[PDB]
C-alpha cells in the first residue's frame, strides 16, 4: 500500500515505516497516481481527500490499462484534519448507495 | 408457434421476478450491515491521526491507520465497489422482467386472440356452406 | 389446461375448489394440491364452531401464508445461498418443508379434522410465536 | 357534480378532493421509489407526506359498513372529516419546515382523535381543528 | 411393474428412479430460474444438482442405438449404472455438506469412468461404486 | 390496440394524423399526443415562405428527431441509471421533458405559428448548436 498526503503527513507515515509520497495539489496527486500505477507494485493507494476531491475521474485518467490499485480517499492538510472528513464522507456514502440525499 | 409458449412464458416471466425482487429485499438488508461498518471505520480514521500531526508519536499515526486504513480500508472500498454492486446489478435485472415484459404481452397479445379470428373462420366455410 | 372451456365452466358449479398440478406431483409432492389456486369457493360455509372446530379459519390462514413464504425463501436461498438467510427466513424455508413432509404427506390414511389441525399446529410451533400474525392472541393461549 | 357540493355543502369540496387524490399519488410514487432505495433515505418532508397520506387512508378511505355510525357518512361529516385532514397537512408540513421533528407530529395527541372522527356521530370533529392548531403551538412553544 | 423388478433384479427399483426423477425434477426447476437470473448467485449444493442431474442425462438417458453394446442395456445393468449415479450423488452431497468445493468434485477421476459405463458389457460397472467412495475419500484426506 | 384493422385502414384515408397516448395521458400530459406518432401527409403543402415561415420545415425536423431520441433515452435512463448517460444523452433527454412541458402542454390558448415556431426555438436552444443536424445553417444564423 501506498499513501498520498501533504508532505509534512507523508514524512511521518514514512518514520512509521509505511510508504508516504508527499503531494500539495489535486492534480500533482494525480501524477503520483500514474507514476505509482506504471511503476506497479501496489495494491491500494490511500489518499488524503484534500488530494482527491474527484476519484472516479481519477480512475479515469489512469489508464489504458491492466489491473489497477483500489483507490482510497480518506480525509486533509494540516487544516484538513481538524475538519472531520468523514461526515461527509459518510453523507456521499449512503446518498452513494441507496439514493437518497439523507438530511443528516 | 401456439399453445405450449403459453404458460412456459409467463412463469419464466411470474416465477422467475417473484425471485428477483425477494435479490432487491436481501441488499438492502446488505444496506443497513454495510453502511453501519461504514460511519465507524470513518471514526477512529478522523482519529488518532491527526494524533500523527502533532507529532513514537510515530503510531499515534500507524497505529492511527493501521485502524484507521484497516477498517476503511475493508468498509471503505471493498465494502462498497461491492455494495453499491449488490444493489447497481441485479437492479438493470428487473429492468430484464420490466421492458421486456412488455415483450412477452404483445407476443401473448398476437395470437390466443389471433388464433380465436381463426377456429372460428374454418368453422366459418362449412359452418357458412 | 385450465383454461379448455371444460373445466373452465366447471368452477361456478362449486363451493370448494382442490387444484392438482403436475408440477408439483412430479417434485414429489403428494397429494399435488395447487395451494394458491384452491379455494373455499365455499370453505367458509362448512368450518368453525359447530362444524369443524373455531380455530380452523386462523390455522388455515397461517399455513397458508407461512408455506407461501417458505416456497418463496427456496428462491431466495437459490439467490444468496443458505447461510445467508436470517434467522427468521431460515424457520419460514424450514416450515415449507415440515408442511411437505407431515402435512401435505399422508401414508394413506383416514385423518379427522381433528387430526389434521393438531398436525398443523405441531408444524406452526416451529415458527416463532411473534411470527404468527394470523392467529389471534386468544386461539394461540387455547390451542398452541 | 362539484357545484352541489360548492353550494349545499362546501365552497371547498373540488379543491380539496384534488388535494387529497395529489397527496395518495405523491404517495403511490414515493413507495414505488421506497421499495428499491429503502426508506432510510428519506428526508423529513418525505416522511410527512407519507404519515398524511397514511391518515388519509386510514382516517378517510377506510370506512366501517359495520358500525352503527360509520355505516354511512352524511356530506356534512365527509366535508368535515377532510378539512380535518387537511388542516393537519398545512399545519404538519409547516411545523416541518420550521425545523419541528416529525416524530414530535407523529405522536401528536389530536392523531388519535381524527383516527376515531368517523366514529363520531356529532360535530366535535370541526372542532378538531382548533384541537390541531393548538397542539401544533405546543409544538411550536417547545421548538 | 415395480413388484417385477424387486423381486426378479433388485429390491430398491421404485424408489432408485422415483429418487433420479425428483433429480431430473429439480434440474428443470433449476435450469428455468437460471434462465431468468443467470448462474452466477448458484449456490455449491445447487451446482451439484445441476452436476448429477447432467450425469444422469447424459450417462443413463442417453443411450446409443448404434453402439454394438449400448443398442440394448439388460435390467441387470439398467439397475446397476442407477445405483452407481445415486450413490454418486450421495456422495457429493456429502462431500459438499463437509464443504469440498465442487469443482474439486466435477474433476474427480471417476467420472470420466461413469460417462463411458453404458459401453462396457460387463459388472466393472458396480465395481466403480466402491471406486467412487474411496475417491470421495482422498477427497475427504485432501479435505 | 392501433394495429385493430379499424384504426389501421383508416390511416390512408389522412392528410394529417393526431395520435393519443393513454401513457401519456397518465401522465399528466394533455392533450395526450404522441409525438412521435402524429404525422402531416399532405404537410409540406401548407408550410414554407409565403404560408408560415421559411424554417417551418426545418425546426419541426429537428424537433421531431430530438424528442424521438429524447423518448428512446428514457429507456436507456432506465437501462443504465440517469448518472451513466453521457452529457450529450442528458441534453436529449431534457429536450423530451421540455418539448412535453413547454411545446405539447397549452394553458388553453390559441397560439399562431409565429407563436409556435418561437417556443419551439426556444427549446431548441437547450440542445448544442452543434447537434441541429437537420436545420441548415442559413436558419440557425437568421433565428436561433
Amino acid at each position: 500500500m501506498a499513501v498520498i498526503a501533504d508532505p509534512e503527513t507523508a514524512q511521518g507515515f514514512r518514520l512509521a515505516g509505511l510508504e508516504g509520497y508527499g503531494a500539495s495539489s489535486a492534480e500533482e496527486a494525480q501524477s503520483l497516481l500514474e507514476t505509482l500505477v506504471e511503476r506497479g507494485g501496489y495494491a491500494l493507494v490511500a489518499v488524503d481527500e484534500a488530494l482527491l476531491p474527484d476519484p472516479e475521474r481519477a480512475v479515469e485518467r489512469l489508464m489504458r490499462g491492466r489491473d489497477l490499485p483500489v483507490l482510497l480517499p480518506i480525509a486533509g492538510l494540516k487544516e484538513a484534519f481538524q475538519g472531520h472528513d468523514v461526515e461527509g464522507y459518510m453523507r456521499e456514502l449512503v446518498r452513494k448507495t441507496i439514493g437518497f440525499d439523507i438530511k443528516l | 408457434m401456439s399453445q405450449v409458449s403459453p404458460t412456459r412464458m409467463n412463469l419464466l416471466q411470474r416465477r422467475g421476478q417473484l425471485r428477483l425482487a425477494q435479490k432487491g429485499v436481501d441488499l438492502l438488508k446488505k444496506k443497513r450491515d454495510a453502511l453501519v461498518a461504514e460511519f465507524f471505520g470513518l471514526v477512529r480514521e478522523a482519529m488518532e491521526a491527526r494524533k500523527a500531526l502533532d507529532q513514537r508519536y510515530a503510531e499515534a499515526l500507524i497505529r492511527v491507520a493501521n485502524t484507521e486504513t484497516r477498517l476503511k480500508k475493508i468498509g471503505e472500498e471493498i465494502k462498497k465497489t461491492t455494495r453499491r454492486v449488490n444493489a447497481l446489478e441485479q437492479v438493470v435485472i428487473p429492468g430484464i422482467r420490466a421492458q421486456i415484459r412488455f415483450i412477452q404481452q404483445v407476443l401473448e397479445q398476437r395470437e390466443r386472440e389471433d388464433t380465436f379470428r381463426l377456429k372460428r373462420i374454418k368453422g366459418k366455410i362449412e359452418a357458412r356452406e | 389446461d385450465r383454461t379448455h372451456p371444460i373445466p373452465d365452466l366447471t368452477g361456478y358449479i362449486t363451493e370448494g375448489q382442490i387444484q392438482l398440478s403436475r408440477e408439483l406431483h412430479r417434485k414429489g409432492i403428494y397429494p399435488p394440491i395447487d395451494p394458491l389456486p384452491s379455494l373455499s369457493r365455499l370453505m367458509n360455509n362448512g368450518v368453525g364452531k359447530g362444524k369443524t372446530r373455531e380455530d380452523h379459519k386462523q390455522v388455515s390462514d397461517q399455513l397458508y401464508s407461512a408455506y407461501a413464504n417458505g416456497v418463496d425463501i427456496r428462491k431466495l436461498v437459490a439467490i444468496i445461498g443458505e447461510d445467508a438467510l436470517t434467522e427468521n427466513d431460515r424457520r419460514y424455508l424450514q416450515f415449507a418443508d415440515a408442511f411437505e413432509r407431515f402435512f401435505i404427506n399422508q401414508g394413506q390414511q383416514n385423518r379427522s379434522i381433528e387430526e389434521s389441525l393438531q398436525i398443523a399446529w405441531a408444524l406452526l410451533s416451529m415458527l416463532p410465536q411473534g411470527e404468527l400474525k394470523r392467529i389471534s392472541k386468544d386461539h394461540i393461549g387455547k390451542y398452541y | 357534480l362539484d357545484p352541489w357540493y360548492r353550494e349545499n355543502v362546501a365552497e371547498d369540496y373540488p379543491e380539496l378532493r384534488d388535494a387529497i387524490s395529489e397527496l395518495l399519488q405523491r404517495e403511490a410514487g414515493l413507495q414505488e421509489i421506497v421499495q428499491l432505495v429503502g426508506p432510510d433515505a428519506l428526508q423529513d418532508a418525505e416522511r410527512l407526506v407519507i404519515e398524511v397520506g397514511r391518515i388519509i387512508r386510514e382516517d378517510f378511505l377506510q370506512q366501517n359498513a359495520y358500525h352503527e355510525v360509520d355505516a354511512y357518512c352524511s356530506m356534512k361529516k365527509a366535508y368535515g372529516i377532510m378539512k380535518m385532514i387537511l388542516a393537519f397537512y398545512k399545519e404538519a408540513e409547516a411545523a416541518i419546515k420550521r425545523g419541528v421533528s416529525i416524530d414530535e407530529i407523529l405522536q401528536l395527541p389530536v392523531l388519535e382523535r381524527i383516527g376515531r372522527a368517523r366514529y363520531v356521530s356529532e360535530e366535535e370533529f370541526p372542532a378538531y381543528f382548533e384541537e390541531a392548531m393548538k397542539e401544533i403551538q405546543g409544538a411550536f412553544k417547545a421548538l
